[PDB]
């Protein structure tokens, strides 16, 4: 499967274990029993 | 800053190039405090 | 825009480790004295 | 007891060995020290 | 040792049976005092008729409405915080957390003639405001739920009003003791939005929000703990209610050192004050027109209220979120361990 | 909860003699906490705890910390801990007693407030063992607190643009050391003092100069007229003419709302510019005075 990207993503982020959204999700980055689990796969307005 | 609209516009972009800054409007019992980040992945980032 | 202005900086951060300690201590190294044991009661959510 | 204790103290004497020589030396004594130390306090606590 | 109150009421907003020990209930002041109240608080340009109109629509959709005067001993002493958060409860946050309440509430009481005794109590409520006699004058702090006793339509009422929660004896069941509980929708820690300490002695507020907003306005009710003392309670929740603070103060509604100072100014004396003077009182000082008319009140920029009825003399406060069978449903409700009941429900208006 | 609330601080048991002699004749002297715990440090009381931005706070921060922290009692230093009573929480603490520290006499029945040290320098502890200095507030009637905080609100309005008592007189040292104090306080007093005025205010407003005539009738109002620096001013410089009819003038009254909606901007004008009122002295059996440095029997409010 084939995913869009524009042509400048550098390579260093592809030389070690990543993710092919781009940024980094799931629920074991928690931090707290209450933050909200979608706003780290989603909202692009907090540091990945 | 003699000026109060240069200094709001440097702390403005002094906040568009970092994460850390007081994005907040003053608070009144604490001082002043970055926003809690909806996740932490490698460990407590070390400020240089 | 990325324009050197002239001037350098020296950067300076602090990592902090954990380890896993190692001691040794002598015979007879402290002298330990014990006393009585007391006690007061207090009220607590509704019991002792 | 322990508790009407103020600050119980222990005492130290040594005495240390010389050496003579023939001059051109400065000629020298015998030397004793006399070093006192005292104790700490802690406790301890559990409830239920 | 502590305290309790007995009062025998109807059984309208507030059935003791549904309602699990521990539980706060509340009192209501007699409804006629509304309506003389309203006469000479009401703001200049407002009909008072809305209140009488809308109390008079509420009782008539209650029990036996008889009485209902001023003659009446017999009548609705007491209602619950659950009834009170399921009329407003569309004000809310938390959605999920109040819609369980309000459906539990209007399907639990076995009642058809409920759901529309909830949206006049509602109604009721919202013209309180708008007519200027606002809910925290006419409800107070009557002590947690421990025992009941009920007959047909008639039921009575024991309370704790002072001393520890937990130190009080019901012989009818389940561990022989009671625990305080409140739903969820209400509650809320000021000490946590003000991002505050943990560790310490914690009160226990009821707090009213008000929005001043002509026919459009609202009001709801909170339970708050909070590290902060009544007198610093006030700019607690002045911080985190800006939105309705400011729309409140606009959406609700003489230069005497100079010529003291100039001493070429005219001034008369104390010998010569005759005011009865046309020209020696108007023409001759200084004229100014006072105009003191539609400017900002303190009765319409208040935007909260709150009084501190307990406390929390624990070390960390432990709360739980289980949800309860309420009569059949579900709801989410919050268990308060080691409450001790207060007093003297003095009550700080803000603004 | 059926006992007084006991608090533990525990001292450091490598003090000086001294340094705890000292401790032991400070019972009966108020310390405050920021949370209310059961074992509390040194360091929760000492002038380490009162620090605004890593200072030491001026005389307007610490009235602020003192409504803003809890309240309790020390009631007796034994050699390992002190132990301490809190005051606003629990109703239960009998037998309580609290020495006066203030230069003038308490007299029995008065309530109590307290101001942070402004009469000279303070009567504190040096503890350079472990490098705090404790210091103790003063305990002044409630009569008189509120003439030295208005005094103290009147020159901050001044900056930002001596006392008597029972015939004998005083010297504030209160000091500014900043600027954002002074206008937290400002703008309440401002404010406070915006939420008084309402229509029925003019016809208050219209007895100026009738007032004037009974101050020259009577004994009483002559004295009154004197201190009012604006009244005396304006009753012979300024006019207004007749109010308009009262909007709904059939149904509603101006004045009740204008005395009703007064009371309350001045039951808080003491406990928003100053400290309110924890203790009462009730000296049931013990002299009817009390000079500086003696202890009293208090009851909380």
């Amino acid at each position: 499967e084939f995913v869009a990207m524009p042509v400048s993503t550098d390579l260093q982020y592809f030389r070690t274990a990543c993710n092919p959204r781009g940024r980094a999700s799931g629920m074991l980055y928690m931090g707290d029993r209450d933050a909200d689990i979608e706003a780290i796969m989603f909202d692009h307005t907090q540091s990945d | 800053m003699l000026h109060d609209n240069v200094t709001e516009s440097l702390r403005r972009i002094t906040a568009s190039g970092g994460r850390l800054n007081p994005t907040e409007p003053l608070p009144i019992f604490g001082g002043l405090r970055p926003a809690t980040s909806a996740g932490i992945a490698r460990g407590q980032a070390s400020v240089c | 825009t990325g324009f050197h202005p002239g001037i350098a900086f020296t950067v300076v951060r602090q990592d902090r480790f954990a380890t896993e300690q190692l001691l040794y201590a002598e015979r007879a190294s402290e002298s330990y004295f014990v006393g009585q044991i007391q006690v007061h009661h207090h009220d607590a959510i509704g019991g002792v | 007891e322990l508790a009407y204790v103020r600050d119980g103290v222990i005492q130290f004497e040594v005495q240390q060995p010389m050496i003579a020589r023939d001059g051109p030396h400065p000629v020298d004594q015998p030397v004793h020290n006399y070093m006192v130390k005292r104790i700490h306090k802690r406790s301890l606590s559990a409830a239920f | 040792t502590t305290q309790l109150i007995q009062q025998v009421s109807l059984t309208d907003f507030f059935r003791p049976d549904i309602e699990h020990a521990g539980s706060i209930v509340l009192i209501l002041r007699h409804p006629s005092d509304m309506i003389g109240e309203a006469n000479t608080l009401t703001q200049a340009g407002r009909d008072p008729d809305v209140l009488l109109e809308g109390l008079r629509n509420l009782f008539n959709a209650c029990t036996a409405p008889w009485t209902v005067g001023e003659g009446g001993g017999l009548r609705a002493y007491v209602t619950s915080l659950s009834f009170i958060a399921a009329c407003r409860a569309e004000e809310y946050t938390d959605k999920q957390a109040a819609d369980a309440n309000r459906t539990a509430i209007v399907s639990a009481y076995g009642c058809s003639r409920m759901e529309t005794r909830l949206i006049r109590f509602s109604e009721c409520l919202r013209a309180m405001v708008q007519c200027h006699v606002f809910p925290h004058r006419f409800i107070s702090f009557f002590g947690s739920l421990l025992e009941y006793t009920i007959q047909d339509n008639l039921c009575n009422i024991t309370a704790v009003a002072k001393g520890p929660q937990e130190a009080a004896r019901t012989d009818k069941t389940s561990t022989r003791r009671v625990t305080a509980n409140i739903p969820a929708c209400v509650f809320w820690d000021v000490d946590k939005d003000l991002h505050l300490s943990a560790d310490g002695l914690k009160h226990v507020f009821l707090v009213f929000v008000y929005t001043q907003r002509r026919q459009r306005e609202g009001v709801r009710l909170h339970l708050a703990l909070s590290q902060l003392n009544e007198q610093c309670f006030g700019r607690g929740i002045g911080f985190l209610l800006g939105r309705i603070r400011a729309e409140n103060a606009a959406w609700g509604t003489l230069p005497l050192v100079q010529l003291s100072n100039d001493p070429t100014s005219p001034r008369c004396s104390i010998g010569e004050i005759t005011g009865v003077n046309w020209n020696l009182a108007r023409q001759r000082l200084y004229q100014w027109t006072g105009d003191f008319r539609g400017l900002p009140t303190q009765l319409s920029c208040m935007y909260a209220a709150y009084t501190l009825i307990g406390t929390i003399p624990s070390e960390s406060v432990r709360y739980t979120r289980r949800m309860e069978r309420f009569g059949g449903y579900n709801v989410p409700t919050i268990w308060l361990e080691g409450v001790v009941w207060g007093g003297t429900n003095t009550w700080n208006e803000c603004y | 909860m059926a006992m007084p609330f006991e608090i533990e601080v525990l001292l450091p048991g490598e003090l000086s003699p001294a340094e705890t002699s000292a401790l032991q004749k400070c019972e009966g002297k108020i310390i405050t906490f920021s949370t209310l715990r059961h074992r509390a440090s040194l360091v929760d009381i000492a002038l380490s705890s009162y620090y605004i931005n890593g200072a030491p706070p001026d005389t307007l921060s610490l009235l602020e910390a003192y409504r803003m922290r809890f309240a309790a009692v020390i009631t007796r230093v034994i050699p390992g801990k002190l132990l301490a009573h809190a005051i606003g929480v629990g109703t239960p603490t009998p037998g309580l007693f609290i020495q006066n520290t203030s230069p003038v006499d308490l007299c029995n029945g008065d309530y109590i407030c307290l101001l942070p040290p402004v009469f000279g320098s303070a009567d504190s502890i040096r503890l350079d063992s472990v490098g705090l200095e404790i210091v103790f507030p003063l305990t002044i009637p409630q009569t008189l607190m509120r003439e030295i905080i208005a005094k103290v609100v009147a020159r901050a309005v001044e900056r930002t643009a001596v006392i008597c008592y029972n015939g004998r007189r005083y010297e504030l040292e209160t000091n500014l050391q900043h600027r954002d104090g002074s206008d937290a306080a400002i703008r309440t007093l401002v404010l406070n003092l915006m939420f008084s005025i309402n229509e029925g205010c003019l016809l208050l407003l219209a007895l100026i100069p009738t007032l004037l005539v009974q101050g020259a009738h009577d004994g009483y109002v002559n004295l009154l007229i004197q201190t009012a620096n604006c009244v005396r001013e304006t009753g012979q410089l300024i006019n207004i003419p007749p109010m308009p009819r009262i909007q709904d003038g059939h149904r509603r009254f101006p004045i009740y709302e204008t005395i009703s909606s007064w009371i309350s901007t001045s039951s808080r004008l003491g406990d928003t510019l100053g400290t309110r009122a924890i203790l009462r002295v009730c000296v049931f059996d013990g002299p009817s005075t009390v000079h500086p440095g003696d202890r009293t029997a208090v009851i909380q409010v």
